[PDB]
């Protein structure tokens, strides 16, 4: 057999249901969230980290004449400057008044710490969702990972469940973001092929071991104005640290949903949003036939105490009358209300308890013991403590808050009007006609 | 060593504090609700949850 069902997307909430079949009896249902796991698509773009200006000593030709000559270093910058005049321990190096001429160059690379500590940029799109689940009936249970597009079947024990789509699609991940030390921030990282000095993404290599690097950081070389030999260079702040100074706050402190975000697969998990309409299909075998199926006669509700409590703490007790010793299912037919068990024992004239979380104080519904239905209601009372971390709203509020007294209230109030208007009609045409007489 | 308020979501809160583990704490209502068979002035539990 095969049953559809919708459950909200979160952990730790079980979710019960029943299938129904002729000359069969309800299979409890009870479908587990174990876990969620949204995993989008990136797509690495490029690395950054701290640099490291190299500053090789500067050529010198001595009484002659020299020219610069570019190179394919990165951020390579090259300047001659003659009139030069080097000097050093040993005392002036060379000799001819001015018509010495010494080249400096510089350059950049990437630091050696940058194997630790560098951060790259990465582009998402088309995130993707899976879910663990875990499904128990006829106190048998199994377990399953299965994607959220509903064209593939999750794997376990040659049986296929079919899940998803969501109802709502949600994403923390924006497009542009830059991952760093096991860090997640969202940010708008410049395009490869594009710098920008004195900001993140000044140096830019297709991988941490690239040969090839690309980068500009305005690097201006000083003429050389000392006695010694001192090449001057001038530089703007590295981009990297001014972003790590106020890169704000990471990803973690950000996302909604209470995702928690994990690097190696770059991918959030643990948390909820939205429906998921999930189809179940049953192997026959699984369904036992009503006729050994116990059978229970005269049942009866009674709630002892009931709490509008945010956790589980509604009471409920059940009087029955049967005739063959067995097992039987349990349920309650009303979202708001979500029992605890699912089977439970019966006897030929016992009376068993029940724990139930309701979400609206007139805790009126109809349960189903085994293969009966039973109406009952009762009142239930806010809770004293108003603030709990343990599961809460097994059901969502639906518009239920309004009490039985509050709709009497509501009833005695709206007045008709409306029939007095159409008495105060007829007579008038009445008596119009009447006066007409004459 | 001071004092702080966090006006706690009616679904769900996060709290972190020192390098220790995070805890998540909801809420639920807590305002005298049903009458006792005499009249009462239920609005103001109305009022409190849900104003408007
Ligand atoms: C001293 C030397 O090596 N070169 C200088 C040159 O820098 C300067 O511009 C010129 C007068 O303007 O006198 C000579
Ligand atoms: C599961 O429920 C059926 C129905 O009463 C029972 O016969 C069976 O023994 C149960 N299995 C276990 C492991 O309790």
């Amino acid at each position: 057999f095969e049953h559809a069902t919708t459950v909200p997307n979160v952990p730790g909430i079980p979710y019960k249901a029943l299938v129904e079949r002729a000359g069969y009896a309800p299979l409890n249902l009870e479908i587990t969230v174990v876990s969620s796991e949204l995993t989008p698509s990136t797509n690495k773009e490029y690395v950054t980290c701290k640099f490291h200006t190299v500053v090789p000593s500067p050529q010198v030709k001595c009484c002659g004449s020299l020219e610069c000559k570019a190179s394919s270093k990165a951020d390579y910058t090259c300047r001659v400057f003659g009139g030069v005049y080097p000097f050093m321990w040993g005392g002036a190096q060379c000799f001819c008044d001015s018509e010495n001429t010494q080249l400096s160059e510089a350059y950049v690379e990437f630091a050696p710490d940058c194997t630790i500590d560098h951060a790259v940029a990465l582009k998402v799109h088309t995130a993707a969702l899976k879910v663990g689940l875990r499904i128990v009936y006829g106190n048998t249970t199994a377990r399953l990972d299965t994607f959220v597009n509903g064209v593939t079947p999750g794997s376990s024990r040659d049986l296929k469940v079919i899940a998803g789509p969501i109802s709502a699609a949600f994403s923390p991940f924006d497009h542009k973001v830059v991952i760093r030390k096991g860090l997640v921030y969202n940010y708008d990282f410049p395009e490869y092929g594009a710098m920008n000095p004195g900001a993140f993404g000044d140096i830019q290599a297709s991988s941490l071991d690239a040969t090839d690097i690309v980068a500009r950081t305005d690097i201006r070389l000083l003429k050389p104005s000392v006695k010694n030999i001192h090449v001057p260079y001038t530089q703007a702040v590295s981009g990297y640290e001014m972003w790590k100074n106020n890169s704000g706050r990471p990803l973690q402190e950000t996302a909604p949903f209470g995702c928690k975000i994990e690097v190696e697969p770059l991918r959030a998990t643990n948390c909820a949003y939205g429906h998921i309409p999930i189809s179940i299909d049953i192997p026959d075998a699984a369904f036992v036939r009503s006729s050994e199926s116990p059978t229970i006669l005269e049942v009866s509700c009674t709630v002892a105490d009931c709490i509008y409590s945010a956790d589980f703490g509604g009471s409920l007790t059940l009087q029955y009358k049967a005739n063959r010793e067995g097992h039987c299912p349990v349920h309650s037919h009303s979202t708001t209300a979500v029992l605890k068990e699912a089977t439970t024992h019966v006897t030929a004239t016992g009376s068993i308890t029940l724990h139930f979380s309701t979400s609206s104080p007139q805790a009126n519904f109809i349960v189903s013991l085994c293969g009966k239905k039973t109406t009952c209601n009762a009142e239930c009372k806010p809770p004293a403590d108003h603030i709990i971390g343990e599961p809460h709203k097994v059901d969502q509020e639906f518009q239920a808050a309004v009490s039985k007294t509050s709709w009497n209230w509501l009833l005695a109030l709206f007045g008709g009007a409306s029939s007095l208007i159409v008495v105060g009609l007829i007579v008038l045409v009445c008596s119009s006609m009447l006066i007409n007489t004459r | 060593t001071t004092s702080r308020n966090f006006s706690v979501g009616r679904e769900g809160l996060e709290y972190v504090w020192g390098n220790h583990e995070p805890v998540r704490v909801w809420a639920q209502e807590s305002a005298p609700g049903d009458p006792h068979g005499w009249p009462h002035e239920i609005i103001i539990h109305y009022y409190h949850r849900h104003p408007v």
